[PDB]
DNA sequence: ATCGATCGATCGAT
DNA sequence: ATCGATCGATCGATTTTTTTTTTTTT
């Protein structure tokens, strides 16, 4: 049944589990509420994605609770909300593409399904202020409420990598990829090698927006004496520059922290991680 | 090699007092089985990582290693010397005696304990097939272990290191030391979770690596150093795994002297304190408390060459922390010693400032802002306050400063402050470097600080204008307004007010008419429901009678009697938000008679036209606070029934707050 | 103090 | 045997930095 690492979460069967819980809702949410619009929010609302071609659906969270199944779901979401929006994203593209082949030709006509698809999943569970946040909770998603106190200019950031080499010149490149750039000494054109340094036109490689906006929370219920704590995000893409300063808002991630060269020279970090919101969604 | 670096003998040895270690870890008597088993399994069952230990039953142990031999080197005298080896040494035992399940591991429970059985998992299956490096024991632990000295009792057994001390008190030799001394907290940058080894991976070769760091600072090795990628041309790529590496969560703070302890002369000593682990998030900014840890230098970086020599500049790390000054069930009764009494909007009337003589009547409006309510909501919505703002106007001082000082004392959200004294800057969020952790972070206060409580004021006239419109805009209430740089924000401000500011100069002339001898604006004037005008003329009788209470202290601590019980702010307190359940609703019979008054006041305030006693015009919002006066005046009452005199006892108080003029 | 480039040699290829 | 590239030991360069006395404006 497979499974996935560290998250011990298999892959597929949740993306079916995703489907049938996709496919079929109605209310088992305001069995919670207790009741007292029959049918599912989903399917309806999936209709509502397809002829706009937005995407970036925004999820609802908690609809895994309480219905049945995905209850783990629920749960495995919040331990690996990274991996779990990865085959998310990527089934509501098939689950558009399994709605589509029902109603056959659709949207002129199956380059719309090659379209992205992704979910921007909030309000999960409470995260309590900021000032509380757990070591322990480097990853998950999180609830949360401030007012910009600034933004920045967005910021690009690197997706492909340009590469060129003093033969012939030639245009060979490999994308950024991980955290790493890395560049073979040598080489294409004339294959051959030779080893020529390899190089690099950064205007010609792939770039996207990741917008910093520090943001002071006030979740209030504040400690006191604690101090108005504020907080670090990156964000990406749509969620970039679409949050205007000075607003109290909802918007979640899962945490996140990564260190930063000392001496801005030498390789040596400095010990304990800096820390940042993921920005998974806003609201 | 010898010579350099010698290897030196100390008579201090633990290789027989690690086993005395183990005697005393696990197996204990004094406290079925000893503290030490099913609490050690309390840990591996997991509802506690933090470890706690004292002093205390070191000494009884060590009393069971004595009296009771065979005789044994004391840990203790080779502890508060090191201590740091015991940190680990003693602690390091603790994989030894520990029980393996302890019980189930579920799901979660929590992530780690499910992935560091699936680290073990990968890590105890890379030699499974393989058929030897293991998860050192540093790299597993998930609980934290901790050290409370003793005092003590113990210390006059007879038996020190927990000797309170001065930031002054701080000796050289007291580094590597676990020490404690009292001081007041200070800083308190925020806590951040800080991993001892990096977690790699090989991708190719995979495996797992872990690099100690240490301090501030740590090289980062690359490349792959597993042995399947060792001596293989490939060696497999690597970077730091964060769901792998262990965390340790930071926090820290400086530590002011308590100014007693200080010489008459030099200056405070701040002294930074590092916290780590469930010991974290312990303590805020300014509080007083006895400090007991070890103090550890943690050179250097640099630099380096520069210093040299090395001098260690160290720093205090904490091991444990002892503060200072740390329904409507069964406490109704702690009302109910004056809910029995009664008399509950007189005697605490006179419960009110019991340490200043007389002005009863002055105290007696005083217990009303210290309650106030209940606002209003229009639905519009436009919400009304909803709280009393309150002047004092007299000079010389009188001691009017005095007032604030117990009233914001008592109230909860109670903020003292003056004219010069918090700007209007400090009543906003401000912008401002943050030493240290950085940077530019925005700190407010007062005001923004204040909210939803009252708020003691001096100086009021030299506020000057940046205050005042804030303040102005601080009556239109529930909002504190930025325009300023990118700010547009504008907070809320729950904050009551009352300020007590002074005449004009030299002291208010009988001769001078009302509101030219204010140094106040009108509009700022109109908007308060309440002054009391301080004007002292001496009346011999009453100068001796206080100058009595003047002779009466300093002659003692004691100054209430003949006779009177002032109840205690704790027991009082509990009854005003108590009171501030209750809400009164406006019966309609008190309610017409008060527009009726208010007419007669809309009539006579403006009878008097011209300068003179004034002041009109009697507004509706007086009116509508003397409203809310009864609506406060009745929480006393409670009972939600706002009687007539309840309404007319706030009439009494309006003409009361005047009229004192023709003194 | 460590990282960085120069430069020296050596062991394989043709 | 001529030539090379390869690794290593050789060589040497880079590591902090903004607050209290002011001064033309009404």
């Amino acid at each position: 049944l497979r499974i996935i690492w560290g998250t011990n979460v298999s892959i597929q069967e949740c993306t079916t589990n995703f489907r049938n819980f996709l496919m079929s809702f109605k209310y088992k949410f305001r069995k919670i509420l207790d009741e007292r619009d029959e049918e599912l929010y989903y399917i309806k609302q999936l209709n509502e994605m397809r002829e706009l071609g937005t995407s970036n659906l925004n999820l609802d969270a908690r609809n895994l609770l309480a219905y049945k199944q995905t209850e783990d779901l629920y749960h495995q979401l919040l331990n690996y909300p990274q991996e779990v929006i990865s085959i998310m994203d990527q089934t509501i593209k098939d689950c558009m593409v399994s709605l589509i082949v029902d109603n056959n030709l659709d949207y002129d006509l199956d380059e719309i399904e090659t379209k992205f698809y992704k979910v921007r999943p909030y309000n999960v569970g409470s995260c309590k202020g900021m000032r509380e946040l757990n070591p322990n909770d480097i990853d998950k998603l999180i609830n949360l409420k401030g007012l910009v106190l600034r933004s920045t200019p967005v910021i690009p950031d690197m997706k492909v990598a340009f590469f060129k080499c003093n033969v012939c010149d030639h245009t060979m490149a490999v994308e950024i990829d991980r955290g790493v750039i890395q560049e073979p000494a040598r080489c294409e054109r004339i294959d051959c090698n030779e080893p020529n340094s390899m190089s690099l036109i950064h205007n010609r490689c792939s770039f996207a927006d990741k917008q910093v906006i520090k943001l002071q929370e006030t979740p209030d219920f504040v400690p006191d004496g604690q101090t108005p704590h504020s907080i670090s995000l990156c964000v990406y893409d749509e969620l970039v520059d679409s949050c205007r300063a000075g607003d109290r808002i909802e918007v979640t991630g899962t945490f996140r922290s990564i260190p930063i060269r000392a001496n801005s020279r030498q390789r040596v970090l400095k010990s304990l991680y800096k820390t940042y919101v993921d920005v998974v969604h806003v609201k | 090699m010898s010579a350099a670096l010698p290897s030196i003998q100390l008579p201090v040895d633990y290789n027989n007092l690690f086993n005395e270690i183990t005697d005393f870890l696990v197996t204990f008597k004094q406290d079925k089985g000893p503290k030490y088993m099913a609490m050690l399994q309390k840990v591996a069952n997991r509802e506690l990582n933090s470890v706690i230990i004292d002093l205390d039953d070191i000494l009884q142990y060590q009393n069971e290693k004595f009296l009771q031999g065979t005789q044994a080197d004391d840990l203790v005298s080779a502890i508060q010397q090191n201590a740091n080896h015991f940190t680990e040494l003693f602690c390091r035992a603790i994989d030894n005696n520990m029980p393996l399940p302890t019980k189930e591991i579920d799901y979660k429970d929590d992530v780690l304990d499910v992935i560091l059985n699936q680290r073990r998992l990968r890590n105890e299956r890379m030699l499974s097939d393989r058929t030897t490096e293991l998860f050192p024991p540093n790299l597993t632990r998930r609980y934290f272990l901790y050290f409370k000295p003793l005092s003590q009792n113990c210390a006059r057994r007879y038996r020190i290191s927990s000797k309170p001390l001065s930031v002054r008190q701080i000796k050289g030799d007291f580094l590597g030391q676990l020490i404690t001394v009292r001081g007041i907290i200070t800083r308190v940058s925020d806590v951040k979770p800080a991993v001892e080894v990096i977690a790699y991976t090989c991708d190719q070769c995979g495996y797992e690596v872990f690099q100690e760091v240490n301090s501030r600072t740590f090289t980062p090795l690359s490349e792959c150093t597993s042995e399947e990628c060792s001596q293989n041309q490939t060696k497999g790529q690597l970077f730091m795994s964060t769901r792998a590496s262990k965390f340790s969560a930071f926090q820290e703070c400086k530590i002011q002297e308590l100014s007693q302890q200080v010489p008459v002369g030099h200056i405070p000593r701040s002294l930074n304190i590092h916290v780590n682990g469930t010991l974290v998030r312990s303590l805020s900014p300014g509080d007083i408390v006895d400090v007991t840890g070890i103090f550890l230098p943690a050179p250097y970086t640099g630099f380096k060459a520069l210093k040299a020599g090395l001098l260690t500049e160290t720093y205090l790390e904490a091991q444990f922390v002892r503060q200072h000054k740390k329904l409507t069930s069964d406490v109704e009764e702690r009302v109910m010693e004056l809910i029995t009494s009664g008399d509950v909007y007189n005697r605490l009337a006179k419960s009110i400032a019991p340490e200043i003589y007389g002005n009863l009547d002055v105290k007696k409006a005083l217990l009303l802002l210290l309650v106030g309510g209940v606002d209003k909501r229009v639905g519009d919505g436009m919400k009304i306050r909803g709280d009393i703002n309150v002047c004092l106007m007299g000079d010389p001082g009188v001691a009017k400063s005095q007032l604030l000082k117990a009233i914001c004392k008592i109230s909860p959200r109670g903020v003292y402050t003056t004219g010069k004294g918090s700007s209007g800057v400090g009543l906003t969020a401000a912008v401002m470097k943050d030493p240290v952790t950085d940077e530019m972070i925005l700190e407010g206060g007062a005001l923004v600080l204040a909210d939803n409580g009252i708020c003691c004021i001096d100086e009021f006239d030299k506020m000057d204008e940046s205050d005042r419109t804030a303040i102005h805009e601080v009556m239109e209430q529930q909002t504190i307004s930025i325009s300023k740089a990118g700010i547009n924000t504008t907070l809320n401000a729950r904050t009551s007010i009352l300020a007590a500011a002074n005449p004009l100069y030299g002291r208010y002339n009988p001769r001078l008419s009302p509101l030219d001898n204010i140094n106040l604006p009108a509009a700022l004037l109109s908007r308060f429901d309440i002054l009391f005008l301080m004007l002292d003329i001496p009346s011999r009788d009453d100068d001796e009678k206080l100058a009595e209470h003047v002779t009466y202290v300093h002659m003692h601590n004691k100054q209430p009697d003949l006779d009177f019980t002032p109840v205690e702010p704790s027991k009082m307190r509990e009854y005003i938000a108590y009171a501030k359940t209750k809400r009164p609703v406006m019966s309609e019979a008190v309610n017409d008679y008060v527009v009726q008054a208010y007419i007669r006041l809309r009539q006579d305030s403006k009878r008097e036209m011209d300068s003179k006693f004034s002041f009109g015009q009697a507004t509706p919002r007086t009116l509508l606070g003397i409203i809310r006066l009864s609506q406060a005046l009745a929480k006393l009452r409670l009972a939600d029934m706002v009687d007539i005199d309840d309404v007319e006892e706030a009439l009494r108080l309006v003409r009361v707050s005047k009229e004192s003029l023709y003194q």
